[PDB]
RNA sequence: GGGUGAAAUCCUAUAAUCCCGGGGGGACCGCCAGUGGCGAAGGCGCCCGGCUGGAACGGGUCCGACGGUGAGGGCCGAAGGCCAGGGGAGCGAACCGGAUUAGAUACCCGGGUAGUCCUGGCUGUAAAGGAUGCGGGCUAGGUGUCGGGCGAGCUUCGAGCUCGCCCGGUGCCGUAGGGAAGCCGUUAAGCCCGCCGCCUGGGGAGUACGGCCGCAAGGCUGAAACUUAAAGGAAUUGGCG
């Protein structure tokens, strides 16, 4: 109707620290409407490379300057055929969920996953999961909000539970599977 | 020809392990319930681990 | 209530938990209509 | 750049089937178009012909505002009913594409709970 | 929109189904998951910390027959029902309507009370089934698999992988032998030494009369007058769905 008349197609951004580059155009009638929205782009969108077409990544807006939409990170998940394929028959997967906080202020949920390369006991399973959360504590020491999710999404912490989870058994993928964030720092 | 089920035989030794430390001699078990430490020195000599102990010295013989 | 499992086997007769229900209701009519 | 995208949310089920074209963020729709809204009786609102047809009647109507591609989102019912997608999703899907739109990255996001609650029937199913 | 073999009752213009941003609320823990594990049976499946019971393996440790079975007594026992307090999302005996039909008090559709959940008690029942009570000795082999130990060989030195052997659990094919057969066969339904519980043609009948328990519903014990020539089991040939 002229209902659609009325609207204004504005131009959204990425964060800083992901390079402000443009994803999607959105339609609305007054600025004050398009500011909760949320977006979903794929890793192989930005900085594209052909491999990691799996990560997806999820914005919301936070500002409207004139036509420019400028969005704030919020979360992270694979998709759901890629660790569909993973979890074969003969393989125990096992999997950490915790409760991490960085220097900033922000508070995360994090979730694991490593996968076996066959059937195990669960006493050297649970022992695997004490060292997942003894590299995530630790990763999340002296690295910020931008650091620590840099490379929760590129796979600098998955290739560094591979290596001390290994000499307990011998696994294949091990990855980073989900990440939300719940607050922010109370300050600034 | 003489069954093990007749006349029952056990698997685990007697050992001469001489000590590394202190060159003192001794008899130990094989496969051990506790931690057999020297008689003057205090070092180790076995270890106990579910079947069968992991010494920590030299043997001079099997007795 | 002691039964037998030869009258579970339905070959000619109705069912059997369909006959305790029944012989349940007479118990009671004996009891309350002057069973003192 | 001037090139707008938009999603495209599937919902078929054994009684009806959806079609519904919403801009990138799903927050302002375009077109939404059913089964029941294009053929007259209740007996074939599932068919594939009819999925044909809304299709066909929603990429039309959004063509014209200023779409060009679109990503796809196929759904079930799911949740404590059936799981899987009936007879009319890919015959959507395949007359979507036909009718002068591009396809980004197509994926189903039909629910699934990790031991939900409890379905009808009651411990002897539908004894038709 | 929903629902059906096809419809209709129902929800919707006070804006539903559908998509997005948020607020609250109860119940259950998917894939991995395995004639796999643990328990006396009923039963037990998200993850981290605390207290607790039992079993297997390794053992030139200690005690010194302290054992088996067990009438009468005692504790444990799915679901459902009961008495008091809380809670209530999904499902739903009773109940209210739409259809199908010669009828339709039913199957099918749209709603729904008690219940299902939590704290404190009572009840003591199942195809509670391996339809196979419990301890000891002996009587060919073959082959998977879970736990411990031992001996070799590899190794991206890992609480790792493969092969052989001894002990204890869990499956299959199978000699002698047993059985009316189906089939069991070192985890016996085989040959022996023990102890306790039950059975005696089909119905009448798990009934009547008496007693003891339970708040009730109900549990446990339990005959006879009479009547009947078969009732039951495991396998063959056909006829049929
Ligand atoms: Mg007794
Ligand atoms: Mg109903
Ligand atoms: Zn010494």
């Amino acid at each position: 109707k002229d209902k659609w008349k009325l609207k204004q197609w504005y131009v959204i951004y990425a964060p800083d620290f992901f390079g402000g580059v443009e994803v999607g155009l959105t339609p609305a009638d007054d600025p004050e409407k398009v500011l909760n929205r949320v977006v979903e782009v794929t890793l192989k969108d930005i900085t594209g490379d052909f491999l990691k077409g799996h990560v997806k990544l999820y914005f919301q807006v936070y500002d409207v300057k004139g036509q420019n939409a400028y969005t704030k990170f919020k979360g992270m998940k694979l998709a759901r055929s890629y660790i569909r394929s993973l979890v074969r028959r003969r393989t125990t997967r096992i999997d950490g969920i915790f409760n991490i906080t960085t220097k900033d202020g922000y508070k995360l949920r994090v979730m694991a996953m490593v996968i076996a390369a066959r059937r195990i006991q669960t006493s050297q399973e649970r022992a695997i999961r004490k060292i997942m959360q003894e590299i995530i504590y630790k990763k999340a020491e002296e690295l910020n909000f931008k650091d620590f999710v840099l490379e929760a999404v590129n796979g600098k912490i998955a290739a560094e539970i591979a290596k001390e989870a290994k000499k307990i058994y011998p696994l294949k993928k091990a990855e980073i599977r989900k990440i939300k964030v719940l607050g922010e720092p109370e300050v600034a | 020809a003489l069954p093990r089920n007749v006349i029952p035989m056990p698997r685990s030794r007697f050992l001469r392990v001489k000590c590394i430390d202190c060159g003192n001699e001794q008899i130990v078990f094989s496969h051990p319930a506790t931690r057999v430490r020297c008689n003057v020195c205090g070092a180790t000599l076995v270890e106990p681990t579910g079947g069968k102990g992991i010494i920590r010295a030299k043997i001079l013989e099997v007795l | 209530m002691k039964r037998r499992p030869r009258k579970w086997k339905k070959k000619g007769r109705m069912r059997w938990k369909w006959i305790k229900k029944r012989i349940r209701r007479l118990k009671r009519q004996r009891k309350k209509e002057r069973g003192l | 750049k001037k090139e707008k995208w938009g999603i495209a949310h599937i919902y078929s089920s054994y009684n009806n089937t959806i079609i519904h074209i919403t801009d990138i963020t799903g927050a302002e729709t375009i077109s939404r178009w059913s089964g029941g809204m294009v053929v007259k009786a209740d007996r074939d609102e599932p068919s594939p012909y009819a999925a044909m047809l809304a299709a066909r009647r929603a990429a039309e109507e959004a063509l014209e505002k200023g779409i060009v591609g679109v990503h796809i989102r196929v759904r079930a019912p799911g949740g404590s009913k059936s799981k899987t997608p009936g007879p009319g999703a890919q015959a959507a899907i395949r007359a979507l594409a036909r009718a002068g739109l591009k396809i980004g990255r197509v994926e189903d996001v039909t629910p699934i709970p990790h031991d939900g609650t409890r379905p009808k029937g009651g411990r002897r199913g539908r004894r038709v």
